[PDB]
RNA sequence: CGGCCUCCGAACGGUAAGAGCCUAGCAUGUAGAACUG
């Protein structure tokens, strides 16, 4: 019925390394320092704009 | 609609095996008269005997008691015409569509007002039995009601089915008997049923004790006694029917007269015992004497 | 042409042998699929799909296990092609059921009453012998 | 349990019935007609298996 | 060293309403079928 797989870290390895050019080439948070959701929701609720973002 | 239990119909329509099996199909199909949408059962009658099928509203068949899947009455078998006519019964049957569905619903809910053991209405308060009616009933089941139709296949010789065929493989009855057109409605209101006019025919020619002339001929005579028939034995026959004016044995006859004070008295009697008479077991004949 | 095959790897060595007649019986079961619907009947025109079905499963049952003449991974490799019939195979293991018409015929559910159908009844037990065509399968007594 | 049909079954019943037409099916007619409330969800069932460009 | 980029189309609302006749369609696949000394 194909739930609940288990693999090994070869496997992963290579698999990460396939998947390379659709991935997110960076290691943590601090790039959506102000583009993150609490960042959106604020400026939505003030009604202002950043500079990248949504209105 | 109807959400009901079981159909009620002759034992004839019913089958030969004392195990049923039946199907429920809950608002299956609209009553060929009532049109109303009610339960219709089907049931397998006997091996290679067409499958009967519940085939009237519930409300349209306790209102005439016939057999709820053969048309035919539950009581004696009767069609609805001639057991009518014979009961003495001038029904109102609804025709109108409109007065038909008020009425049906109306008779709906007066059966709703009824308890499932006389049929509602007038169709009960008439239930003097006729005796024409009597022996106008098949006293031995009909099981003809079950046997297939016939397949134009092999009525033109093209049923290669086998005997796996539908249908039966006789030779098909040529319309024009009379026989052929019963359609349903015509089988229900009992108007224009020429099956059951044959039967009146029949009816028809069926023998009685036809009256004589003299209205002082008050002689009933009394054939096919034997000598094992007594004289106050006739006299109890004939007796609470009216007054007996004299008795008659002739045992070198085998006959006798009985001679009746009330001319009604021995009309009556002679008719209630046309045919009918049975005394220690004797085919008993009425005649007005000469 | 053949029974396009799925499983892109090479049959077993045994493969070369079974093919020509269940060949025949593919072309054979195109030429019945393909039968046109003529006067025919509608209840009778799947019958003769159930035969070479019936047939190229009796095939490979013979081909396996009353001769043993196959080896057990080319005969799952014919069952994972269509060749044979998983269920067919799994009912024809049981006792009474030698002959199965086809696997419906036992599914009580397509039934008013969830009982078999008469083409699971012995001949024994009717005694009369009124020729039964059983409306799924259009066997004539099965078992 | 309920077992699996050959494929070729229901082909055969399609292929026959082509185009509702001919007079013999005609009744198939009224229920063919009432399985048209259920297209959304067999249109529904088939674009979500697509095949996916890596099989043939 | 800041950036700021809508909108995309369809139905009704106008060209009448009928009474009739004619003739394929369309529904059923039915029920039930004889009686004597
Ligand atoms: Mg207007
Ligand atoms: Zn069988
Ligand atoms: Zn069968
Ligand atoms: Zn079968």
């Amino acid at each position: 019925t194909y739930q609940r797989w288990q693999f090994t870290l070869p496997m992963m390895s290579t698999l990460y390394r396939l998947a390379n050019q659709l991935l997110t080439d960076l290691v943590d948070d601090n790039y959506f320092y102000l583009f993150d959701l609490k960042a959106f929701f604020t400026s939505k609720a003030l009604n202002m704009a950043i500079p990248g973002g949504p209105k | 609609w109807e959400d009901a239990d079981f159909p009620i119909l002759c034992q004839t329509c019913l089958g030969e095996n004392p195990y049923i099996r039946m199907t429920k199909e809950k608002y299956g199909k609209e009553c060929k008269i009532c049109a109303r949408p009610f339960t219709v059962f089907r049931w397998c009658p006997g091996v290679r005997m067409r499958f009967k099928k519940t085939e009237v509203c519930q409300t349209c068949s306790k209102l005439k008691n016939v057999c709820q899947t053969c048309l035919l009455d539950l009581e004696y078998g009767l069609p609805i015409q001639v057991r009518d006519a014979g009961l003495s019964f001038k029904d109102d049957m609804p025709k109108s569509d409109v007065n038909k569905e008020y009425y049906t619903q109306n008779m709906e809910r007066e059966i709703s007002n009824s308890d499932g053991t006389r049929p509602v209405g007038m169709l009960g308060k008439a239930t003097s039995t006729s005796d024409m009616l009597l022996k106008l009933a098949r006293t031995t089941p009909y099981y003809k009601r079950n046997r297939p139709h016939i397949c134009s296949f092999w009525v033109k010789g093209e049923c290669k089915r086998g005997e796996e065929c539908p249908y039966r493989h006789e030779k098909p009855t040529d319309p024009d008997d009379p026989l052929a057109d019963q359609n349903i409605k015509d089988r229900y209101y009992g108007i224009n049923d020429p099956v059951a006019d044959k039967l009146l025919k029949r009816a028809s020619t069926m023998p009685r004790l036809d009256p004589p002339e003299d209205k002082t001929i008050t002689t009933l005579y009394v054939g096919g006694l034997g000598d094992t028939i007594t004289e106050t034995d006739l006299r109890n026959h004939f007796y609470q029917f009216g007054e007996i004016r004299t008795i008659t044995v002739v045992q070198r006859q085998q006959c006798a007269f009985i001679q009746f004070a009330t001319r009604q008295a021995a009309e009556v009697a002679a008719e209630k015992s046309f045919n009918k008479l049975i005394v220690n077991g004797r085919r008993l004949n009425v005649k007005w004497g000469r | 042409m053949p029974k396009v095959k799925r499983s892109r790897k090479a049959p077993p060595d045994g493969w070369e042998l079974i093919e020509p007649t269940l060949d025949e019986l593919d072309q054979k079961m195109r030429e019945a699929e393909t039968e046109p619907h003529e006067g025919k009947r509608k209840v009778e025109s799947l019958w003769p799909i159930f035969r070479i079905h019936h047939q190229k499963t009796r095939y490979i049952f013979d081909l396996f296990y009353k001769r043993k003449a196959i080896s057990r991974e080319l005969y799952e490799y014919c069952i994972k092609e269509g060749y044979a019939d998983k269920n067919l195979i799994a009912k024809w293991k049981k006792q009474g059921y030698e002959n199965l018409c086809c696997l419906r015929c036992i599914q009580t559910r397509d039934t008013n009453f969830g009982t078999n159908c008469i083409c699971r009844v012995p001949k024994s037990k009717l005694e009369v012998g009124r020729i039964i065509e059983c409306t799924h399968c259009g066997c004539r007594g099965c078992s | 349990q309920k077992e699996d049909m050959p494929p070729e079954h229901v082909r055969k019943i399609i292929r026959d019935h082509g185009d509702m037409t001919n007079r013999k099916f005609r009744h198939d007619k009224r229920v063919y007609l009432g399985a048209l409330k259920y297209m959304p969800h067999a249109v529904l069932k088939l674009l979500e298996n697509m095949p996916m460009p890596w099989e043939q």
